[PDB]
């Protein structure tokens, strides 16, 4: 049992017609203090996975370095480790989430929520969810933290179910999945304006954009609010 | 007498004969060598072909450890995995800690000390391998040979097995004809020549070619397997060499 100190906020992402979009802002809080501005959440592995962890960064920090000790070892007398036995996003996820778990039923969890995007061999749209409880799920759409209370909704309405995901384009995807990221930035305390995307395409492969940030915002209307009631000027 | 029944037991030479026993499973063992090259290092194996029912290219010898150091060894091939296991953990333990990938000088003791350990008491058995290895870290190129005993130096050239003799001769021309240094693509060429050269040792059965390389040029500093056209090119300019 422990408290999380430096932490992260919402990942979220969403399937389209031919594969994945993750995305998660740059910033390490400390409480209500914004203390670190340049902190990077989503961590690719390989060429075909990228994972989005939300939650305390020092046990984040250990996930990553147990993804990339997980490269290494799965390069070791594989002949076919860039090809046909290359790590795919199920392997991946499946270590993650039996980690996960084992560290819950130890009473000692590692206090994130993850969810790993990616394309499999065959093609096919990889995106699933687990967090410090074991607990895992997968959806069209997928949200951690406040992302989950105000993204989802917004993302729904691309993808509502399964059928609707041949249907939607990336650029159709990535739009939602900014204008998400903007809502979040009016509406959540512990977030920030910069932020990364991630697109992992079964043709196009995976496209990681850095220092992404939030524009096209409303403000305006602020100036004709005046007072809480009454007041007049 | 009696001497050389139990590991760890001195002769009144001062010798551990056990020891000197392992070193005749390394001689009999096949052929492998190591090059150092200008911004990295080289590895060759001869591959015995026992029989048409081998599948080529699967019996896959020389072991990468972390993924900037390269291992070869000839012997008993099983110890030389073990070894390579243990190597792979200390690689792992040293990366854990200090961040950095593991210095090839820090490996090479690591190792070193582990099969020294093997020699300091009777329930155990030395390892029946010696192994060449190495790789590129901060400082550069380095090139690694280990012997049963747990000894090992540095070197511009290695070899080992049953044709080591013949592949010594051969590098011992390249340090001389090339003070300036060898290039990493010359030095595959050469290591499919000495390999071949060395091959009539064992001319009974014929035999398949692999080599591997880390250069901070031509690899990254990352260990990778010689392929396709490359390798075919190394394995034309060994045949034209012979004829």
């Amino acid at each position: 049992t422990q408290q999380p100190i430096v932490t992260g906020t919402s990942v979220i992402s969403m399937k389209y017609d031919n594969g994945v979009i993750i995305a998660a802002d740059n910033l390490g809080s400390y409480g209500s203090l914004l203390r670190f501005n340049g902190v990077e959440r989503l961590i690719p592995v390989g060429d075909n996975t990228v994972v989005g962890i939300s939650g305390d960064i020092s046990d984040m920090q250990h996930i990553e370095r147990l993804l990339k000790d997980l490269v290494t070892e799965n390069a070791y007398d594989n002949p076919l480790a860039d090809a046909e036995e290359a790590l795919e996003p199920s392997y991946i996820f499946e270590y993650l989430a039996t980690v996960m778990y084992q560290r819950r039923s130890k009473m000692n969890p590692l206090w994130n929520a993850i969810i790993v995007a990616g394309v499999q061999s065959n093609g096919d749209q990889f995106l699933r969810y687990v967090n410090l409880l074991g607990v895992t799920y997968s959806s069209p759409t997928l949200a951690t933290g406040f992302g989950a209370h105000m993204a989802n909704p917004l993302l729904r309405k691309v993808v509502d179910r399964e059928s609707d995901i041949p249907k939607t384009t990336v650029q159709v995807a990535e739009e939602a999945i900014v204008n998400a990221m903007r809502v979040l930035y009016y509406r959540d305390a512990r977030s920030s304006r910069n932020f990364s995307l991630a697109i992992i395409d079964k043709n196009t492969g995976l496209t990681f954009k850095k220092n992404l940030q939030v524009e096209n915002m409303k403000w305006d209307f602020a100036k004709d609010i005046k007072g809480y009631g009454t007041q007049k000027i | 007498t009696g001497y050389d029944l139990s590991n760890s037991v001195f002769s009144p030479d001062g010798r551990n004969f056990q020891v000197e026993y392992a070193v005749k499973a390394v001689e009999n063992g096949t052929t492998s060598i190591g090059i150092k090259c200008n911004d990295g290092v080289v590895f060759a194996v001869e591959k015995l072909i026992t029989s048409k029912l081998l599948v080529p290219q699967k019996n896959v010898k020389i072991q990468v450890v972390d993924r900037h150091i390269g291992c070869v060894y000839s012997g008993l091939i099983p110890d030389g995995r073990h070894l390579v296991n243990r190597g792979r953990e200390e690689a792992a333990s040293f990366k854990k800690l200090y961040k950095t990938p593991i210095p090839i000088p820090a490996f090479a003791d690591r190792l070193g000390q582990y099969v020294q350990a093997h020699t300091l008491y009777n329930s155990v058995r030395p390892f029946g391998v010696s192994t060449i290895f190495g790789g590129v870290d901060k400082n550069g190129a380095h090139l690694y040979m280990l012997e049963p005993s747990g000894s090992y130096w540095g070197y511009k050239g290695a070899a080992t097995g049953k044709g080591r003799q013949s592949a010594k001769a051969e590098l011992e021309k390249l340090v001389d004809h090339h003070p300036e240094g060898l290039s990493a693509r010359e030095a595959v060429k050469q290591a499919a020549k000495i390999i071949y050269l060395a091959h009539e040792d064992n001319k009974e059965k014929d035999f398949e070619l692999e080599i591997s390389w880390c250069s901070l040029s031509e690899t990254n500093g990352l260990h990778k397997f010689v392929k396709g056209d490359l390798l075919q090119e190394a394995i034309d300019f060994a045949q034209k060499e012979i004829n």
